């Protein structure tokens, strides 16, 4: 459906089998999808039908909020509160957007195993790559910075990660 | 039905229920007879069970001791 | 239960076969020209088939057959028979292949006893 | 001839196999005369304030009042510090904190180790 | 651990099923091994077979309740199976559903407990199992016969013990039909769920002539011990009871001290010393 | 409680006490829904040592069981695809170590 | 339960309830109702061998020894009536007995729903009202100064009298009230 | 019995939490489910309030 | 449930029982003729007779208050009373 | 925030000029205005706070306990007009007065942005308080329970003020957004170790801390039933939002210094557990086990990790609203036989049906029954606990269990017997008491219908 | 009469308001409902491309 993006949100092609009974007598399966086709599906399809024909009568719209980047708590002076303020609240909102990254990529891993079933372990290796680096990077980023987390803890916390790598190319480089 | 109670004899009884309880217990010993007359080897096995002694070496690629 | 768990409990462990360790002798040690099992069901196929990895094994094939035959025959439960026996037939097949492969571990390692018993003996005398 | 029975704590001994119940001297019969008595004077004056029509309430039980304030109230007062007390307190309110403190201590400690070594399985572990 | 934890709860419990005096505790002794069975099922790594025995069970031990049940009720809320008897002519519904459940729960050679027991005890057989394990299996399911026994003997057969108001009138419509529902599936259900259902494991199709009449050797030899040892009961003989019958009777005497030791010290800390 | 006389006509027949009788220390804790003390057909030290010999003896023979364990004279399983790699997550760009199993 | 306890059980009431007991948990062994027949017979032999005994403590020494070979020799599970202290029915309609102070206290449309029970009602407790001092008059000139020695209640001595303390006992709940 | 509308209720409120149980795909779920199958047996069980034994 | 007792029910039932018994002779006996002083019973007797009531009517009678039941009516009054039989 | 805190400014002289027969009709009405005015708060941003002016702020932590405070005056002053029918009309407006200025010291304390005044605003709580205690207490304890609660928190908050000034000389400011943005290392020193002691042992001695709660008991159990009613529900939840609010500054040092308190708080649990397994008064059974889901508290706050935060907000909520239904219920069977003892009237549930049923669902919530909210913060609590360590499972669950067995033994031996022989004076329950009730219970399965809404700023 | 105003009602409605949650509000989000994908067996015919998936190779047949 076009509610949602099909790359964004991936689904492999669907094979549904062909029937091919091989016994004369009948469907009871196919009897009550009739029944069921007859008796609910074509009362709700009008429903529905009714229902979006006044929805089209007083069409409306509503819209995706834009923020423009602004500087961060690296290019923050000390004790400078308005763009400590500033890059404080653009560093939440980029969390908060991290965070629905990893929960899109962990629920295209579900879906993908329950899609696949019997056979998971092995046609859904792709993505639990993709989880492992989505996780690994995400844990990076936000791992132990605590309950008062802030930007300016991630900063500090991402120049040891930096200054622990330095020291490591620099001892091997030796 | 009204059953009237009995003091110190045998309770009265219908025919319904007797007839009941002597269908069922009869279409339980037919089931059980005619699934062992079809499907027997879901009781007595289907396939013998192979005797290892009986074995060659030469099937089995057992060298002779002395080569 | 057995006769085999008495032989090796009270009795020679070393005569007889280790099952975590078998086989402890190379495929080919008696066999002069010895030939891989046939597999029938490609990996495609069993992955499409949907099979349990468990079941995955060289009787896969009349296992697919009993599926696709049960699935076609549906309301018809009792159809299928003559594709249930062909995979029981093919399962039985392999587990006595699976108790000839103990009963070669088992008299190869008696004939290593055999063997280094003699040497033993020659280097004795 | 049978074997004995050994009353417990939590299993006593019963009423026919107390030896105090064949050994009856005419004192045990007076004193049995005196605990009927006592029984029956209180349940003459409990049966007369629940036979009253125009009671409209509940009867206080002495008895319950009593228990209530020495199970709460009436602790204190007559607790002395000695050695018992002492060890007893020490023990029972000391003891535990020490035990879980050493055992939560070197649980983290290890932990901490291991992470510092970098040798533990961190992965997918996200939520904290 | 799995496997270990379910052959001593169904050998423990239906050794204390075996020797119960009430009916409603005789059931829920065998529902509690029925559980152990199945966890042994699911120890060995078949854990299909364990759903298949929870259906297969919920249809003949609901059956088996109901039955009892309405022997209670016809009774005069009477649980006990020294005071029932002469059933077997004084309520004939009942007691050829119960006669069936019992057959069932034992394993039937073609009932519905048989397309999960047996698979279950062929599964422990031929696999690579705790020998201790295997051996608490087969003696829980001689059990499970002796107990059956036991129930059908002391509620249906010989004569009455009940109070001389007879009472007894299971005529109404409702429980007749309950019962002949739930009575239907005892018979005809494991057919038809093992027959629709798709294959889950591989089967056991080679195995020794002995090793397949397991269960059924089993199931028969502890029929004939406990109606042996139930008949004995007629002899104008009294002896006292056994070490191993207080044990039995008793639960293993874990009631008792697992409910008036623990429980003592935690209450008593509670107050003396917190 | 449950020790405590059931015929008797008690004031509080549910708690088994009457009005105005002493209260023990410890009623909260005998209540019937409670600990209880009553005697038992069997001795206590006799109910422990039966109880823990059992179990012990259960718990001993596990063990013993789990180290002369039962089995059947076959050998291991054999799967196609050197042992059904690919099918249990191999990784495909590594090579796994080739698996053969021949007839016999 | 209906009858005020003594102060101690004699010799004679000890043995009785001997007896009985050992009689149930026998029948509880012995299923069978002739096995129970001949088992008992044995048994009150036995209490008749027994019977006539002239040295008190040689009886209360043979009561002592048969206590404990009761006592070893108790059913662990003896039968107990559904009704009874250890009975799988005891003690189950204590929850659907409500009283007749809570019967008053019903809203004036409840009580106008039933109109001719409630005018027995107001009788009964008007006869009630109407007793109470002569009651309690005749309790307190029949017992002793020290006070009551046992449990016991008289009778009414009179003809236009009512038995002290029966209000409860008269309308306790039925056995089987809902 | 004075209460079998009740006792209706808590067999069908039993059988709901039951149902919860066995269909649910998350721990929370099935945890849900497994508690209120828990409290309904608690509920039935003590189905006779006066019975110190039921309770 | 249960058709419900009565005084008349009671009495035959408890004189059925009492005539069943082999040490009391039917034709001398009556509602009111005495365990020990007029049917020559003893204490034994008298307890045999109180649990074979208890089990004619399914419900134990206490120790105390059996120990008293010396007279056929006796009998009937405990159990109509106790079982709420006024009629 | 001052459309919340005039209104209530104006409901004293309301309640001051109103005629003698409808000061509770006026009060209570005006409260439920004023509680449905005070729901707009819940509409919390995902970035920052509410910053309304240089005074008054709000945050995701602080609108719930708010919406808490103003839905909870009304119910007390139902139990109020329940208990006071025979008092003056001037000492019912008095009481009523005292009732509304707790309310408004406890509105603008969780409203305070700065630590000082919030810290007059949380100590000017206790002067209603300790007035409503010691003045329409019952019994003769109240005096000292008084006494024990005044100078406990006394005792923990003046070092507290000593740290408050001393911070503020030191840094500048004790605006809680400048001492968040500013925050900086504390170092591990003597000094830096009694500032920490200092402010979280006046927020423990709040909480209250095992080992510091005895004034708990006793306030709680002869304090009216309003005042009852306000103990456990807001003024126990101080010590948490202190703590969330002053544990900003105190990092590094609280990884360290958080042994001894989660020792405590965790053995005291399970202590306070056993102590409800064999209370013989009611009242005394709630405030231990009120004890126990705070010390459960002060175990998510002290291993403070986003995660227990959430658990902690929710927790918090939960208990506040389950501690007062169950005030309420004894309360309600207190004054039907005067007396405090849980023994004493028995039989309730075939006395009195509805309230047996209030009485078991409020045992059900007490517990952490799935889905309420109680067991969505216990269940986070839990595993917060379970990632800092890996026995804290062992200590949870025994706290679990003996949980279930105190709620299901106070239900047993309240309702399920027999009744008291000998107590007659049980009537029907009122249609107050029953509304008092529904009110409790409604919205504790709304906010479980709604969870996200009292998970506080970490969601 | 009962049963079929019972039947209307109680399963009728139900599995109509079901039935348009699911259809039109359910699967409108993505992986909200999520079918296992059907088995797909040798000599078999996919619907979708109109495909055909071969037949086995011949069987080693026993007897
Ligand atoms: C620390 C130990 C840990 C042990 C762990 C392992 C435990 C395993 C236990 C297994 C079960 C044991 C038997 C039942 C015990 C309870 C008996 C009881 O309470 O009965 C009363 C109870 C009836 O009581 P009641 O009607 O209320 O009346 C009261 C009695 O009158 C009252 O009369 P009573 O008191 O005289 O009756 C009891 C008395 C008599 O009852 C019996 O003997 C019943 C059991 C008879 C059958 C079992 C033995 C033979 C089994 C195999 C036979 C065939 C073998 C194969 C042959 C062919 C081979 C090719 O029992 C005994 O004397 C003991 C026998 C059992 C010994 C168990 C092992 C040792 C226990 C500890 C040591 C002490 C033992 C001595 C006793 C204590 C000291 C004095 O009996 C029954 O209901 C029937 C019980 C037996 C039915 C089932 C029989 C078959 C199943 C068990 C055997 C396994 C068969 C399959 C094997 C498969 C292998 C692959
Ligand atoms: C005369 C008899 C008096 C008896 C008094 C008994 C009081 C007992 C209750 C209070 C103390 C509880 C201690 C629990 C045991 C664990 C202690 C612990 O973790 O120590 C190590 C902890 C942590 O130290 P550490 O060992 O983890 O440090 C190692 C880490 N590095 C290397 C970085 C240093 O020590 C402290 O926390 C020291 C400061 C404690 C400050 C005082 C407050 C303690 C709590 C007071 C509660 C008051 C109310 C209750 C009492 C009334
Ligand atoms: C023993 C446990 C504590 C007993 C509490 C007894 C109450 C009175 C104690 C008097 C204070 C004890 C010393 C406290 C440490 C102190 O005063 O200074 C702390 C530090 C040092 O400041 P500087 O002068 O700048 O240092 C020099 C830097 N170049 O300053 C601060 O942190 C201010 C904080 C005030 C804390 C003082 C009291 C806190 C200690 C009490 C523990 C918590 C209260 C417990 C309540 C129980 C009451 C007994
Ligand atoms: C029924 C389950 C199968 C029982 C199989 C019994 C086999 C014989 C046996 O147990 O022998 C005793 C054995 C000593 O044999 P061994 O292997 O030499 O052990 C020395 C330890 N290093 O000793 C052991 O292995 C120790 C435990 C013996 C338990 C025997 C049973 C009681
Ligand atoms: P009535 O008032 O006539 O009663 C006559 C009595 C018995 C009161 C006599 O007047 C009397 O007191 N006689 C002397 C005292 C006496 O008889 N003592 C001995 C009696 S006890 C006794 O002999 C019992 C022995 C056998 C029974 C023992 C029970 C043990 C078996 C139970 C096993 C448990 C399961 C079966």
């Amino acid at each position: 459906p076009d509610s949602w993006d099909k790359d964004v949100y991936p689904e492999p092609p669907r094979r549904t089998p062909a029937p091919a009974p091989q016994t004369s007598l009948p469907n009871p399966v196919t009897y009550l999808t009739k029944i069921f086709d007859l008796l609910v599906d074509r009362p709700v399809t009008l429903a529905r039908e009714f229902i979006e024909q006044q929805h089209a009568k007083n069409r409306y719209y509503y819209y995706h909020r834009e923020f423009r980047r602004v500087p961060d708590i690296t290019e923050c002076e000390e004790k400078d509160i308005l763009c400590m303020f500033e890059a404080e609240m653009q560093w939440r909102r980029d969390y908060k957007v991290d965070q629905e990254i990893v929960n899109i990529i962990q629920e295209r891993l579900k879906a993908c195993q329950q899609r696949e079933g019997e056979s998971y372990r092995q046609n859904c290796a792709k993505e639990l790559e993709q989880f492992t680096q989505v996780s690994k990077a995400f844990q990076d980023r936000y791992s132990d910075l605590g309950a008062h987390y802030s930007a300016r803890k991630c900063l500090a916390k991402q120049k040891q990660r930096m200054l622990a790598e330095r020291k490591a190319a620099k001892e091997a480089a030796a | 039905v009204h059953i009237e109670p009995r003091y110190r004899q045998f309770p009265q009884l219908t025919r319904s229920q007797l007839i009941q309880a002597e269908f069922f217990s009869a279409t339980m010993w037919f089931w059980i007879l005619w699934r062992f007359w079809h499907d027997s080897d879901a009781v007595l096995g289907h396939f013998p069970y192979p005797d290892p002694s009986q074995w060659t070496d030469e099937e089995l690629g057992i060298l002779p001791d002395d080569e | 239960m057995g006769a085999h768990l008495a032989r090796r409990y009270l009795g020679d462990a070393s005569k007889e076969p280790d099952p975590l360790r078998m086989p402890t002798f190379p495929p080919d040690y008696g066999f002069p020209e010895r030939k891989e099992r046939e597999m029938v069901a490609t990996q495609q196929e069993m992955n499409d088939a949907q099979l349990m990895l468990q079941q995955r094994d060289y009787c896969a094939h009349y296992l697919i057959q009993l599926l696709k035959c049960k699935r076609d025959s549906f309301p018809n439960f009792l159809a299928c028979k003559h594709e249930q026996h062909d995979w029981d037939y093919c399962e039985h097949l392999d587990y006595v292949k699976r108790m000839k492969e103990f009963e070669r571990e088992r008299r190869l390692l008696q004939r290593k006893k055999r063997r280094e018993q003699r040497e033993a003996e020659m280097a004795r005398g | 001839s049978f074997p004995k029975y050994k009353p417990s704590r939590l299993a006593t001994l019963p009423a026919t196999l107390d030896p105090a119940e064949y050994d009856i001297s005419p004192e045990t019969r007076k004193a049995q005369a005196e605990r009927l008595a006592i029984r029956s004077r209180l349940k003459r004056e409990y049966l007369l304030q629940y036979n009253d029509p125009n009671r409209l309430g509940v009867i206080e039980d002495p008895a319950l009042i009593r228990w209530t304030y020495a199970r709460s109230a009436n602790i204190y007062p007559n607790f002395r510090p000695t050695p018992k007390t002492s060890l007893l307190g020490a023990l029972f309110g000391i003891g535990p904190l020490f035990f879980w403190y050493y055992v939560f201590k070197t649980d983290r400690d290890k932990k901490e180790k291991l992470i510092q070594e970098g040798k533990l399985d961190q992965t997918f572990n996200i939520s904290y | 651990m799995t496997l270990c934890l379910g052959a001593i709860t169904t050998l423990f419990t239906a050794l204390c099923a075996i020797t119960q005096n009430d009916i409603k505790k005789i059931v829920a002794f065998s529902t509690s091994s029925q559980l152990g069975l199945m966890m042994v099922t699911i120890g060995i790594n078949q854990p299909h077979l364990a759903f298949l025995h929870i259906c297969m069970h919920a249809f003949f031990k609901a059956m088996l309740f109901m039955c009892s049940g309405s022997i209670i009720h016809s009774l005069n809320d009477e649980q006990d199976i020294r005071k029932m008897g002469g059933l077997y002519k004084a309520m004939p519904f009942t007691t050829t559903a119960l006669i069936i459940g019992s057959l069932a729960l034992t394993g039937m050679p073609y009932l519905t407990g048989f397309y999960s027991k047996d698979l279950i005890i062929e599964a422990v057989n031929m696999s690579y199992t705790n020998a201790w394990a295997l051996l608490m299996t087969l003696i829980a399911t001689s059990l499970t016969a002796a107990y059956s026994t036991r129930i059908i003997f002391f509620a249906f057969l010989g004569k009455p013990r009940f109070p001389p108001l007879v009472l007894i009138n299971e005529n109404n419509p409702l429980l007749i039909n309950s019962i002949k529902r739930l009575l239907i599936g005892s018979i005809f259900a494991g057919f038809i769920i093992s027959n629709n259902i798709p294959p889950m494991t591989v089967p056991n199709t080679t195995m020794p002539l002995y090793m397949k009449m397991t269960a059924l050797i089993v199931t028969i030899m502890g029929f004939m011990l406990a109606l042996e040892l139930n008949n004995t009961t007629y002899y104008l003989k009294f002896k006292y009871p056994s070490q191993t019958y207080k044990f039995s009777n008793m639960l293993g005497y874990y009631p008792s001290i697992m409910h008036r030791l623990p429980t003592y010290h935690n209450l008593s800390m509670s107050q003396k010393s917190a | 409680q449950q020790e405590r006389d059931p015929w008797y006509d008690w004031d509080h027949p549910d708690l088994r006490l009457n009005w105005g009788e002493p209260i023990h220390w410890d009623l909260d804790m005998y209540i019937r829904n409670r600990v209880d003390t009553s005697p038992t057909p069997v001795s206590w030290n006799t109910m422990c040592k039966h109880l823990f010999g059992f179990v012990a003896f259960m718990l001993f023979m596990f063990w013993v069981g789990e180290i002369y364990p039962s089995y059947q004279p076959v050998g291991p399983k054999q799967y196609p695809y050197n042992d059904l790699y690919l099918e249990r997550g191999g990784d495909p760009t590594k090579e796994p170590e080739p698996v053969v199993h021949y007839e016999i | 339960a209906f009858s005020a306890p003594a102060a101690y059980l004699t010799h004679q009431q000890k043995v009785l309830r001997l007896y009985k007991r050992a009689l149930r948990h026998l029948e509880s062994w012995c299923v069978h109702r002739d096995k129970y027949r001949y088992f008992a017979c044995l048994m009150r032999a036995r209490f008749d061998e027994h019977k006539n005994e002239k040295d008190m403590v040689k009886a209360t020494q043979l009561l002592r020894q048969a206590e404990e070979e009761f006592w070893y020799g108790q059913h662990p599970q003896p039968y107990i009536f559904p009704e009874s202290p250890g009975g799988t029915s005891y003690e189950r309609y204590e929850c659907y007995k409500v009283p007749e102070w809570c019967l008053d206290d019903w809203h004036p449309s409840e009580k106008a729903m039933y109109p001719d029970y409630f005018a027995k009602r107001e009788q009964w407790k008007r006869l009630r009202r109407e007793s109470w001092e002569r009651e309690v008059k005749q309790l307190q000139e029949e017992t002793p100064p020290g006070g009551p020695r046992t449990e016991a209640l008289p009778p009414a001595r009179k003809e236009g009298d009512l038995p002290p303390l029966w209000w409860h006992i008269v309308t306790r709940p039925r056995e089987r009230p809902m | 019995d004075p209460f079998i509308n009740r006792f209706f209720k808590y067999l069908l409120l039993f059988l709901i939490t039951m149902m919860i149980l066995v269909t649910a795909n998350n721990l929370f779920q099935l945890f849900i489910g497994w508690e209120g199958v828990g409290i309904m047996s608690f509920l039935l069980i003590g189905w006779w309030h006066g019975r110190t034994d039921a309770n | 449930d249960a058709p419900p007792l009565t005084l008349e029910a009671i009495k035959d039932r408890v004189l059925y029982v009492l005539k069943l018994y082999d040490k009391i002779d039917p034709e001398k006996l009556s509602v009111n003729s005495h365990f020990m002083k007029d049917l020559g019973l003893d204490s034994l007797d008298q307890v045999e007779i109180i649990m074979a009531m208890e089990d004619e009517f399914g419900f134990e009678i206490p120790d105390i208050d059996a120990e008293k039941l010396m007279c056929p009516q006796e009998i009937v009054d405990y159990i109509a009373d106790k079982k709420d039989v006024y009629e | 925030m001052l459309k919340i805190i005039i209104p209530t400014t104006m409901l004293l002289p309301m309640t001051w000029m109103s005629k003698h027969n409808m000061i509770w009709i006026n009060a209570t009405v005006h409260s439920l205005l004023i509680s449905l005015i005070s729901l707009s708060l819940l509409n919390q941003l995902g970035e920052n706070s509410l910053n309304f002016s240089l005074t008054f702020f709000s945050d995701s932590l602080s609108a719930p306990l708010l919406v808490l405070t103003t839905w909870l005056l009304p119910l007390m002053l139902m139990a109020s007009q329940s208990h006071l029918s025979k008092e003056t009309t001037t000492r019912k407006k008095l009481y009523i007065t005292m009732l509304i200025l707790l309310q408004l010291f406890l509105i603008m304390t969780f409203t305070a942005t700065e630590l000082i005044l919030f810290y007059i605003l949380f100590e000017a709580t206790l002067v209603p308080t300790l007035i409503i205690i010691t003045r329409w207490g019952n019994q003769t304890e109240r005096l000292n329970a008084g006494l024990y609660f005044l100078f406990y928190t006394l005792a923990g908050s003046l070092p507290l003020l000593v740290a408050l000034v001393y911070i503020q000389n030191t840094t500048g400011s004790l605006n809680f957004l400048i001492i968040h943005y500013w925050s900086h290392p504390l170092s591990n020193s003597w000094s830096n170790i009694f500032m920490w002691l200092a402010c979280i042992m006046a927020f423990m001695v709040k909480m209250p801390l095992y080992g510091l709660h005895l004034w708990l008991p006793k306030a709680h159990v002869e304090a009216p039933i309003a005042g009852s009613m306000v103990l456990a529900a807001v003024l126990l939840k101080l010590g948490g939002y202190g703590m969330m609010r002053i544990t900003t500054i105190l990092n590094p040092l609280t990884n360290y210094m958080a042994y001894p308190f989660l020792m405590l708080s965790m053995w005291g649990m399970i202590m306070t557990s056993s102590i409800c397994l064999r209370q013989t008064d009611l009242k005394s059974l709630i405030a231990y086990s009120s004890v126990s889901h705070m010390a459960l508290v002060i175990v998510a706050i002290m291993i403070q990790t986003p995660w227990s935060f959430m658990g902690a907000t929710a927790l918090m909520i939960a208990h506040g609203l389950t501690s007062s239904m169950l005030f309420c219920l004894a309360n309600t069977n207190y004054e039907r036989v005067h007396s405090r003892t849980m023994i004493l009237a028995r039989g309730l549930q075939t006395l009195l049906p509805l309230m047996a049923t209030w009485w078991l669902v409020a045992s059900l919530t007490n517990l952490a029954l799935p889905p309420s909210i109680n067991l969505i913060g216990e269940l986070f609590i839990i595993t917060a606990s379970f990632s800092w360590s890996n026995i804290t499972i062992i200590l949870m669950g025994m706290n679990m269990m003996i949980t279930a067995l105190y709620s299901l033994y106070m239900l047993i031996t309240t309702q399920r017997g027999k009744y008291t022989h000998h107590i007659n004076n049980i009537k029907p329950s009122f249609t107050r008491e029953n509304a008092l009730m529904a009110l409790h219970i409604l919205p504790l399965l709304l906010l479980t219908l709604n969870p996200k809404m009292i998970l506080g700023p970490l969601y | 009469y009962r049963h079929s105003i019972f039947a209307v009602t109680h399963v009728l409605i139900p599995v109509w308001i079901i039935h348009y949650y699911l259809k039109y509000h359910v699967t409108a989000k993505p992986y909200t409902v999520v079918e296992r994908k059907p088995r797909i067996f040798p000599g078999d015919t996919i619907l979708e491309t109109g495909e055909v998936i071969p037949l086995m190779k011949e069987f080693p047949d026993q007897h």
